[PDB]
C-alpha cells in the first residue's frame, strides 16, 4: 500500500478564537541512547600469523 | 558474467557481503535521516481556506493549488534550482510526501503556534501567536499589537526578498 | 530534546552499554474553545494581560494563564495599560475592575 503520513486533523482557526487546556497528563517517555561498545583488541601479528 | 572470475573471487571470502551490508546500512540510514527530520508530526494539519492571518501573508511558503506537485513557490524554486552492478534505490519518502510533511508543519505552526509540537494543536490567532513570540524575546505584547500592520508588511517584504534572493543567487 | 511535551524533569537509568532517560513531561489535555481578544477597551484605554490571555465563555470576559484554564476577573492587577483603543485591531469593550475602588470609597 501507499503509506499514510498521519491522521488528518483540521485546526479550527479563526481570527478571534483560542483553545485553552483545562486539564493535563503527566507523560513519562523512554529514550534509549548507546554510550559505549565492547572494548575489543586484536593482536595483529597473532591474527595474521599465529 | 565471467564464471572464472567469480570462481577466483570466491577465494577472497565474504568481502562482497561486507560491502553490500555497509551500503545497505547507509541506504537505510538515509531513510532514517529523512524520517527524523520531516516526520515530526503524526497529524496532517491544514490551513483554513480563508487566509485571514491579520495581514500576514504565507502564500510563498504555503502549497500552491495551481501546481500539480502541490509545492510552495519557494519549494518549487528550490527543486528547480538543484540539478556494472550499480543500482540506485528510491527513497522511502517521495518528494510529494516530504512536501506534505512540510505543509503539515507549516499549518501547525501557523494555526496552532508551538502547541502542536507539545501536545494537541490548540488554535490561536496569528497576531496573538506573534505577540506570544514577542513576549518570548522580552518585548511586551502592546508593541506587537500597536505596530501590527508594519510588522506584517515587513514580514511579507522579507519573504519576498527571500524568494528573490534564492532566484537571483547561483 | 527531553521528551514529547513540555519537559518537567528526567530520570537516568543504566542499561547494558547505554543509558535510558525517563522523560517526565507535561502534556495539555481536554482543551476548550473560548472567544479571545488582543486587548480590553476600558475608559478610553487599552488593557493587555501581564502574563495571561483574555478569554470569553460567551457573555463574560476573563483573563487566564496561557497553558491552563483558570479564569480570573480582569482587573488592573493582572493587566497593563498602553495607549488608547484606536490602534489595536480587534479590541473589545469590557469593564476592568479596580481593587482600590472600594477602599477609598469607604
Ligand atoms: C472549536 O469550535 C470549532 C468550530 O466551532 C470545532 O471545529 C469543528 O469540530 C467538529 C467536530 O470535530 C468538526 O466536525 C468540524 O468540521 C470542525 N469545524 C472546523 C471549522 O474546524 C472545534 O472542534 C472546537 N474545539 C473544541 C476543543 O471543542
Ligand atoms: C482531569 O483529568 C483527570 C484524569 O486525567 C481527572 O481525574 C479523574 O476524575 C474522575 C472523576 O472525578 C475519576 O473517576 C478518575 O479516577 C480520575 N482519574 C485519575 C487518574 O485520578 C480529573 O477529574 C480531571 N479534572 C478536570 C477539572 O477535568
Ligand atoms: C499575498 O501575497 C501574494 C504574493 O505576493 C499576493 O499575490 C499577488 O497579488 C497581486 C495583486 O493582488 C498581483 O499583482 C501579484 O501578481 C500576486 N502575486 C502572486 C505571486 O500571485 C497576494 O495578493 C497577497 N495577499 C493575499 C490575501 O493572498
Ligand atoms: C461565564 O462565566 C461566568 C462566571 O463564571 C458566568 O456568570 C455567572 O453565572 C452564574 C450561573 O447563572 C451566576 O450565578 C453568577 O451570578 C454569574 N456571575 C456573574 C458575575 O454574573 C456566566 O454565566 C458564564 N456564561 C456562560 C455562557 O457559560
Ligand atoms: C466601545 O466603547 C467606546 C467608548 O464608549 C465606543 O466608542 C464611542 O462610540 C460612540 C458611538 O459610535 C461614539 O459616539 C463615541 O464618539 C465613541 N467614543 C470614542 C472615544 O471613540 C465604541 O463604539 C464601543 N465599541 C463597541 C463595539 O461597543
Ligand atoms: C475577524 O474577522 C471579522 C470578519 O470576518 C472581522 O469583523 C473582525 O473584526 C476580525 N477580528 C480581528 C481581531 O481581526
Amino acid at each position: 500500500y501507499t503509506m499514510s503520513l498521519g491522521a488528518e486533523n483540521s485546526v479550527a482557526y479563526s481570527n478571534n478564537s483560542i483553545a485553552i487546556p483545562t486539564n493535563f497528563t503527566i507523560s513519562v517517555t523512554t529514550e534509549i541512547l548507546p554510550v559505549s561498545m565492547t572494548k575489543t583488541s586484536v593482536d595483529c601479528t597473532m591474527y595474521i600469523c599465529g | 558474467d565471467s564464471t572464472e572470475c567469480s570462481n577466483l573471487l570466491l577465494q577472497y571470502g565474504s568481502f562482497c557481503t561486507q560491502l553490500n551490508r555497509a551500503l545497505t546500512g547507509i541506504a537505510v540510514e538515509q531513510d532514517k535521516n529523512t524520517q527524523e527530520v520531516f516526520a515530526q508530526v503524526k497529524q496532517i494539519y491544514k490551513t483554513p481556506p480563508i487566509k485571514d492571518f491579520g495581514g500576514f501573508n504565507f502564500s510563498q511558503i504555503l502549497p500552491d493549488p495551481s501546481k500539480p506537485s502541490k509545492r510552495s513557490p519557494i519549494e518549487d524554486l528550490l527543486f528547480n534550482k538543484v540539478t556494472n552492478g550499480l543500482t540506485v534505490l528510491p527513497p522511502l519518502l517521495t518528494d510529494e510526501m516530504i512536501a506534505q510533511y512540510t505543509s503539515a508543519l507549516l499549518a501547525g505552526t501557523i494555526t496552532s503556534g508551538w502547541t502542536f509540537g507539545a501536545g494537541p494543536a490548540l488554535q490561536i490567532p496569528f497576531p496573538m501567536q506573534m505577540a506570544y513570540r514577542f513576549n518570548g524575546i522580552g518585548v511586551t505584547q502592546n508593541v506587537l499589537y500597536e505596530n501590527q500592520k508594519l510588522i506584517a508588511n515587513q514580514f511579507n517584504s522579507a519573504i519576498g526578498k527571500i524568494q528573490d534572493s534564492l532566484s537571483s543567487t547561483p | 530534546f527531553c521528551g514529547k511535551g513540555y519537559h518537567l524533569m528526567s530520570f537516568p537509568q543504566s542499561a547494558p552499554h547505554g543509558v535510558v532517560f525517563l522523560h517526565v513531561t507535561y502534556v495539555p489535555a481536554h482543551e476548550k474553545n473560548f472567544t479571545t481578544a488582543p486587548a480590553i477597551c476600558h475608559d478610553g484605554k487599552a488593557h493587555f494581560p501581564r502574563e495571561g490571555v483574555f478569554v470569553s465563555n460567551g457573555t463574560h470576559w476573563f483573563v487566564t494563564q496561557r497553558n491552563f484554564y483558570e479564569p480570573q476577573i480582569i482587573t488592573t492587577d493582572n493587566t497593563f495599560v498602553s495607549g488608547n483603543c484606536d490602534v489595536v485591531i480587534g479590541i473589545v469593550n469590557n469593564t476592568v475592575y479596580d481593587p482600590l475602588q472600594p477602599e477609598l470609597d469607604s
